[PDB]
């Protein structure tokens, strides 16, 4: 299950 | 970072992102929060990107170590998993402390308050991933409470395609599936969120459509894995 | 890491590699070197892998920042490039200090002495990448001297297919091309190294053949880019 | 120009 990757502005 | 200007910390956080120096990026954005002013939308995203990358690397390392430890069941694997776990917990506590002192209480607009409450749910969720026993229970409830408050505001104040509303629902569905042992609640939330966004896409510009459909695809990807 | 057993530091360095925690891996291997015993082949490789990953990330960040700084030509980009540069220099100085106190002087077998002298050339080369002016000259000469001593031993004591001998020649050729402004010396060294290895492949087992041909391909890849 | 990647034990 993926959460928001959220790692790139 | 008390002696560096706020604007310089923001500038350096953007450079640190370009350089893939996420620990530096998080330290610059912590310094910027501690100046005491509220954060703009772009600044909130820099704070979140920095910490998500730092804690994401810690979580990936903790999972590698926990897997080796479980297979082995000397003290070294457990000791080193504990080291990484304590570091991860410290980063989560730092982010939660910024949110508590004083980002959430000063956030009045829905966009900012929902963003920070989603972060609060996420970092308690990362604490819950490594927690055991009764500590786990109270940490789980703290994640759930933060996500629920964010959901209640988002449903009253934002359209169903808003990207923060969508990403909140995605991450709360992951919380239900992976942490709270509630796969049916996870599937129901992801399906309802996807369907209500689909029905509002007609209102969007081309660029907003792209932003919303990207997150919808992540909801769909989870539903495919869970069903 | 003075209170941790040598064997535990080695064990934890291997776990840190699996977890992609290279800063931890380098700190464990520094602790292991500082126990004062010589390093086995496997332990030398753990030391080198740890520091190459740490300094490799620093170099990549320094290049991003130096590029932004050159394009811009406030103080922030230069200040932050300087920060990263100082950190990189400190890591290189730490590795060079381990080699000087006392890994090289205790290394009598060709395999260990060549390995450490190649490391010494590499870390002076990384210092040279960020150095300017006359500092650059003495740093360049220190890299060249270390690589040359390693080359002289390798040519007397190792076969032309030995992987350390090959990787030394590859990295010394990169030094000539990128640092010393000697592209023709770089091309000549890579060609001679490749040809003399080719002529010795017939002596190798299947597994040694694979190890040597992998490095030969890197020599070929550089020759293709340089010619 | 590539040096030994050297980043995997
Ligand atoms: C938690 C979360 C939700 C959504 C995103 S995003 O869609 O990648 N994004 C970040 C920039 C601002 C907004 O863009 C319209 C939303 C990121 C994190
Ligand atoms: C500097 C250098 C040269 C060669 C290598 S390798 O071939 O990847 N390797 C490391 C394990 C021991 C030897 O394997 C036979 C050589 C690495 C670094």
């Amino acid at each position: 299950a993926g959460s928001i990757p959220g790692r790139r502005s | 970072m008390g002696s560096m200007e706020r604007a310089s910390l923001i500038q350096k956080a953007k450079l640190a992102e370009q350089a893939e120096r996420y620990e530096d990026m998080a330290a610059f954005m912590k310094g910027a929060v501690e100046k005491g002013e509220e954060l703009s939308c772009e600044e909130r995203n820099l704070l979140s990107v920095a910490y998500k990358n730092v804690v994401g690397g810690q979580r990936a390392a903790w999972r590698v170590l926990s897997s080796i430890e479980q297979k082995s069941n000397g003290p070294e694997v457990r000791e080193y998993r504990e080291k990484v776990e304590t570091e991860l917990q410290g980063v989560c506590d730092t982010v939660l402390g910024l949110l508590d002192s004083h980002l959430i209480k000063e956030a009045g607009d829905a966009e900012s308050r929902v963003f920070y409450l989603k972060m609060k749910g996420d970092y308690y969720r990362y604490l819950a991933e490594v927690a055991t026993g009764d500590d786990k229970k109270r940490i789980i409830d703290s994640a759930r409470s933060a996500y629920q408050e964010a959901m209640d505001i988002s449903k009253k104040e934002m359209p169903p395609t808003n990207p923060i509303r969508l990403g909140l629902a995605l991450n709360f569905s992951v919380f239900h599936y992976e942490i709270a042992n509630s796969p049916e609640e996870a599937i129901s939330l992801a399906k309802t969120t996807f369907d209500e966004a689909m029905a509002d896409l007609h209102t969007l510009s081309e660029d907003s459509y792209k932003d919303s459909t990207l997150i919808m695809q992540l909801l769909r990807d989870n539903l495919t894995l869970w069903t």
